[PDB]
């Protein structure tokens, strides 16, 4: 498709992970490549992410 | 079994995609994934060095 | 240091779980200990964080 | 492996600190590590006794 229209191809599969996306822009040797792929949060990214939403709610306050 | 019950698919490192353009062929572009660890559908992988990928040109009007 | 500017020792071993620290006070019997561990989330915490964001989020609407 | 891969290091319980000031030398201040437990680099650590250790007293000038 156009590259105003383009977008990746849906997938459900469950046994395999995204790794990320590319484009190639029509008829040329450039492309664009982009990190998508699932990465983890520790108990303590987890931990900090409490901490934040505490200063979003008393900031609301 | 109970790695996927209790977290699912994730990334715990690597695995970023870049454009080379390295001229095997004419019709493709050229991509290198970095090396890599993570789990998918709950068993571990595990690549020591980055993989080469290449897709197709796109020449539909 | 001065009390004032004193900082605890710098780190970044894998090896080690922090559980706190100890300031003691220039020339006296004195210490004040902190802790700092990280403890774990369970699914029941993690759940509770994302009904506090749309707490956060209705009380912004 | 699996758990580091997953959660990285975290406690469970215990593992408060208390400065209690016992005698056993005039040159250190007596600390009490209360019993806890907690998974670290992966592998799982218990310990079921306030743990006692000492730290030495600021004399530097």
């Amino acid at each position: 498709n156009i590259m105003r229209l383009v977008t990746p191809p849906l997938n459900t599969d469950p046994e395999n992970l995204q790794l990320g996306t590319v484009t190639v822009l029509p008829d040329s040797d450039e492309a664009v490549c982009i990190s998508f792929a699932i990465t983890r949060l520790s108990m303590e990214d987890l931990q900090k992410v409490k901490t934040r939403v505490d200063n979003l709610e008393y900031n609301q306050a | 079994e109970r790695t996927y019950d209790e977290s699912g698919s994730y990334k715990v490192n690597g695995f970023e995609l870049f454009s080379e353009g390295n001229a095997e062929d004419d019709d493709h572009v050229s991509v290198v994934v970095d090396a890599g660890k993570a789990y998918v559908k709950g068993f571990k992988v595990d690549k020591p060095v980055s993989t080469r990928i290449s897709v197709p040109k796109s020449y539909d009007l």
